């Protein structure tokens, strides 16, 4: 709908929003993975003992 | 103060000729670029004169 010079602004807004969403998702996943790793270590210790 | 409003639908619009007609002193589009109008589709177009 827009020529490149005008489109760039909307494209940048979308890029910023989606990058923020991806960063939030990845951070949440990292924290959840740390929790699951703690649980897995506990389970491994439970097995071994 | 009594600007006249006209409705246009059920037709094919060739904006190329209108844009190429240099008789228009000001030809300014905001939501869409003038060039791309020939490729878009609209539910209906209002013309206020
Ligand atoms: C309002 O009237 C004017 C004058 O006709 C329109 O401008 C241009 O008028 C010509 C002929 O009426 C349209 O066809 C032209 O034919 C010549 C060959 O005779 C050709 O060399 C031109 O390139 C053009 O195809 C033309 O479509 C039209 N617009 C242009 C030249 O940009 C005007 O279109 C009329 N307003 C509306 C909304 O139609």
């Amino acid at each position: 709908r827009l020529d490149p010079p005008e489109a760039e602004v909307q494209i940048d807004r979308l890029i910023t929003g989606r990058l923020q969403s991806l960063q939030t998702y990845v951070t949440q996943q990292l924290i959840r993975a740390a929790e699951i790793r703690a649980s897995a270590n506990l389970a491994a210790t439970k097995m071994s003992e | 103060y009594a600007w006249n409003r006209k409705r246009i639908s059920n037709c094919v619009a060739d904006y190329s000729v209108l844009y190429n007609s240099a008789s228009f002193s000001t030809f300014k589009c905001y939501g869409v670029s003038p060039t791309k109008l020939n490729d878009l589709c609209f539910t209906n177009v209002y013309a206020d004169s």
